RNA sequence: CCGAGCGCGGGAACAACCGAGACCGCCAGCUAAGGCCCCCAAGUCUGGGCUAAGUGGUAAAGGAUGUGGCGCCGCGAAGACA
RNA sequence: GGGGAGGUUUGGCACCUCGAUGUCGGCUCGUCGCAUCCUGGGGCUGAAGAAGGUCCCAAGGGUUGGGCUGUUCGCCCAUUAA
RNA sequence: CGGAAGGGAUAACCGCUGAAAGCAUCUAAGCGGGAAGCCCGCCCCAAGAUGAGGCCUCCCACGGCGUCAAGCCGGUAAGGAC
C-alpha cells in the first residue's frame, strides 16, 4: 500500500532571471511549484518550493516576441478586450510577464491556486530577506 | 589615420582626433584589428549576413575616423522671394512663407555657419548627425513641386 | 495643485461691467492643514484638510489625539487635496485670485431610484396609438439567441443621483476675504449646505 | 465501421478517422495508435541539415535581388561588372 | 479569359426544431464588422492655387427633418462635414 | 462645464547614415519624423486588488474552566450598535 506522505517544511529557492529565456524559466519555475522534482512526490496535498524569483524585469525571449507577444484580457463590457504586449509589460510591471507564463503552467483548480501564493517574482533584485534563499541555477 | 587614436572595447570603438571624439557601437562578432597606423576589420565566416556586417562596419568606422579628421559640412540652399536666411548667435532663423518666421534649435554637436541667406552650410564631428540636422531643415519648407522656392541641397531641383 | 475645501451656500447673479455673471457662492472658511503626505512614509504627497469647527462632543473619538498632535482645533471633516503642500500654518481662500479657474467637485443630489427616461435620457414609447404599457418603458434589452446575454452596462433603470461629480474650467468671480465666501460661474452640483471641493483647474 | 461497440486509447472536445472487440478481479508487467518542456504519464535524448515568418498554428491564380542548395551560357588579367 | 475572398442576395440539400423555433415594416434599445459616408493622417495625379480623382491608414466619434409608400427600397423636397 | 492641451508608442507614409552588391537602397546593424486612432492624461468605479494594501490617531494582558492543543465563559477598553 503506496506511501502517503505526512507534514512538510516548505524550502523556497532564490532564482536569478537575468538572461533566462522565459518559457524554459517558466517550465522548472512551475515543475518545482509543485513537488515533481521530490519524489517525496503526492499530486494533492502541495508541497512545492515557495519560487523566488529577483531581476525578473530581465527575461530574454525570442523572435520578436517583444513587439509581437500579445496578452489577452478580457472585462466584461463590450470591446473589453484590452491588447496588451510585451513592450508594454515590460516597461511597466516587468515581473507579470513571467507570472502568467507559470500560473498558465500550473494545474488548473484549487490548489493549483495554492501553487500561486508560493510563486515570490519581483524586480530588483532584492526579496524579502526572510529566513529561506536556497539559490538554485 | 593620421592623427589618429583608434583604440578597442567590449563592444564599440572610441575615435580620438582634433575635432573631438565620438563613441561608435559596431557589431559584437568581428575583429578591431589596430596596427601601427592602419585599421582593419575582419569577418568570422563568408555567409550572407556576415558580409553586411563586415563592409558596414568598414566604412561606418572609416566614417567614425573622418567625423574627425577634417570635419563635416552639410550645404542647404535657399531659393524664393522673401526666402532668406540669417544666423541669431548659434542658432538659424529664416522667413520661408508660414505667418511666422520660424527658428532651428542648435543640435549638439553641430554648429551651422552661413554664406548667404541663401547658402546654408553645417558642420557636425558624427556624419549621422549632420545628414540628420540637415535634412530636418530641408523638411521645415520642401521645394515647390511647380516653381523653383523652399529648401535644397546642391541636388537638382524638381521643375 | 492648489486645492481648498467649502459648502455650497446658495447661488445667485452679478453685474460685471455691465453684463450679467450668474454665480453661485463656495465657503472656504479657513481650513486646517491636518495632516500631510511625504512618500518619504506615506507613497506620495497630499495635504488634508479639515474642515467645520466642533465641540469635543462629538470628538469623543480618537482624532482628539489626532488634532492634538497636529495642534489643530477639533473639526467635523477632513480631505485630501492631491499634491497640495502650502506652509506650515493653514489656507484661506487668499489661494484663489479673482479671475483664476477652478475645477469643482461635488455629491449630486440623489434622485431616487429613477426611470430610464429620467436616468438615459431615453426614449421609451409613444403616449399614443397603441401598447399603453410601455410609455417609459426602457424598450428591448438584446438580441435574438446570439448573444443570449446582457451588456454589462447597459443602459437601464437604477439610481440617478448620489454620485461624485465634477464640474472644471471655471471663472472665479471674486473671492471674499473679509468674510471668505469664493464666486465662480454658478452651475456646481450638489444642494445648498453641500460639501464641496474646488482646485486649481487642468488648461496647461 | 457506427448502427447494435455514445465501453475503452488517441485525435482538445466529436457514432462511424488511427488504435483495440470490455465474463469478473489486482495498488503486477509488454505493447498499439499516440506521444515523451509545462497543464500531463514518459527524452528539454544523440547526430546532420532546413526554416525567421509565429511560417509551424491550415486557401488559389499570380507576384519578387527572401534563404540555402545544385546546374547551363556569355564576358575577363591583351584589364571586364560598377 | 483566369484566380479568389466574404456568407449581406436569389437559390440548392432537407441536418436540429411540426406534444409549435410567432413571418414583413416601423417604434424603443442597440451592439458589433470595415469592405470608410464624414472628420484626422498619407502615395500618386492628366495635382498652379482653390477644387476635385484614385489608392492607402484608420472605427474614435458622427451619420439630418420632412413629402409619398404597409413598406425595406427608392423618388422627391430643405439642408449636411456626412 | 466638458470633447482638450501636452508626454510617450505607432498606422499608411516621409527620411539620415549604410552593406550585402566598388554604385544605389528608408534597413538587414543604428537613428529621427509621422493620425481624431493606441498608452497615459481627464472624469467616475474601485483592496471580496481572498494578491483583501498603506497612512495618522485611540484601547491594551487571565477575570474562570482547558495542565499539555487550539479553545471555551461572564465582565470589560477604544469604540460600535440599539
Amino acid at each position: 500500500k503506496t506511501y502517503v506522505p505526512k507534514q512538510v517544511e516548505p524550502r523556497w529557492v532564490l532564482i536569478d532571471a537575468e538572461g533566462k529565456t522565459l518559457g524554459r524559466l517558466a517550465t522548472k519555475i512551475a515543475t518545482l511549484l509543485r513537488g515533481k522534482h521530490r519524489p517525496d512526490w503526492t499530486p494533492n496535498v502541495a508541497m512545492g518550493d515557495f519560487v523566488v524569483v529577483v531581476n525578473a524585469d530581465k527575461i530574454r525571449v525570442t523572435g520578436k516576441k517583444l513587439e509581437q507577444k500579445i496578452y489577452t484580457r478580457y472585462s466584461g463590457y463590450p470591446g473589453g478586450l484590452k491588447k496588451i504586449p510585451l513592450e508594454k509589460m515590460l516597461a511597466t510591471h516587468p515581473e507579470r510577464v513571467l507570472e502568467h507564463a507559470v500560473k498558465g503552467m500550473l494545474p488548473k483548480g484549487p490548489l493549483g491556486r495554492r501553487l500561486f501564493k508560493r510563486l515570490k517574482v519581483y524586480a530588483g533584485p532584492d526579496h524579502p530577506h526572510q529566513a529561506q534563499r536556497p539559490e538554485k541555477l | 589615420p593620421k592623427g589618429v587614436s583608434v583604440e578597442v572595447a567590449p563592444g564599440r570603438v572610441k575615435v580620438k582626433g582634433p575635432k573631438g571624439e565620438l563613441e561608435v557601437p559596431v557589431s559584437p562578432e568581428m575583429r578591431v584589428v589596430v596596427e601601427e597606423g592602419v585599421v582593419r576589420v575582419e569577418r568570422p565566416s563568408d555567409e550572407r549576413r556576415h558580409k553586411s556586417l563586415h563592409g558596414l562596419t568598414r566604412t561606418l568606422i572609416a566614417n567614425a575616423v573622418k567625423g574627425v579628421s577634417e570635419g563635416y559640412s552639410k550645404e542647404l540652399l535657399i531659393k524664393g522671394i522673401g526666402y532668406r536666411a540669417r544666423l541669431v548667435g548659434r542658432a538659424l532663423e529664416l522667413t520661408v512663407g508660414f505667418s511666422h518666421p520660424v527658428v532651428v534649435e542648435p543640435p549638439e554637436g553641430i554648429t551651422f555657419e552661413v554664406p548667404e541667406p541663401t547658402r546654408v552650410r553645417v558642420s557636425g564631428i558624427d556624419k549621422q548627425k549632420v545628414g540628420q540636422v540637415a535634412a530636418n531643415i530641408r523638411a521645415i519648407r520642401k521645394p515647390s513641386a511647380y516653381h523653383e522656392k523652399g529648401i535644397y541641397y546642391a541636388g537638382e531641383p524638381v521643375r | 495643485m492648489k486645492g481648498i475645501l467649502g459648502v455650497k451656500v446658495g447661488m445667485t447673479r452679478i453685474f460685471r461691467d455691465d453684463r450679467a455673471v450668474p454665480v453661485t457662492v463656495i465657503l472656504a472658511g479657513p481650513c486646517p492643514v491636518v495632516q500631510r503626505r511625504t512618500p518619504e512614509k506615506d507613497g506620495y504627497t497630499a495635504v488634508q484638510l479639515g474642515f467645520l469647527p466642533q465641540n469635543p462632543k462629538r470628538v469623543n473619538r480618537p482624532l482628539k489625539g489626532h488634532f492634538a498632535k497636529a495642534g489643530v482645533e477639533p473639526v467635523r471633516i477632513l480631505r485630501e487635496i492631491r499634491d497640495f503642500n502650502p506652509e506650515g500654518d493653514t489656507v484661506t481662500v487668499e489661494i484663489f485670485k479673482p479671475g483664476e479657474r477652478v475645477d469643482v467637485t461635488g455629491t449630486s443630489k440623489g434622485r431616487g431610484f429613477a426611470g430610464v427616461m429620467k436616468r438615459w435620457n431615453f426614449a421609451g414609447g409613444p403616449d399614443s396609438h397603441g401598447a399603453h404599457k410601455i410609455h417609459r418603458h426602457p424598450g428591448s434589452i438584446g438580441n435574438r439567441k446570439t448573444p443570449g446575454r446582457v451588456y454589462k452596462g447597459k443602459k437601464m433603470a437604477g439610481h440617478y443621483g448620489a454620485e461624485r461629480v465634477t464640474v472644471m474650467n471655471l471663472e472665479v468671480v471674486d473671492v471674499i476675504p473679509e468674510e471668505n465666501l469664493l464666486l465662480v460661474k454658478g452651475a456646481v452640483p450638489g444642494p445648498n449646505g453641500g460639501l464641496v471641493i474646488v482646485r486649481e483647474t487642468k488648461k496647461a
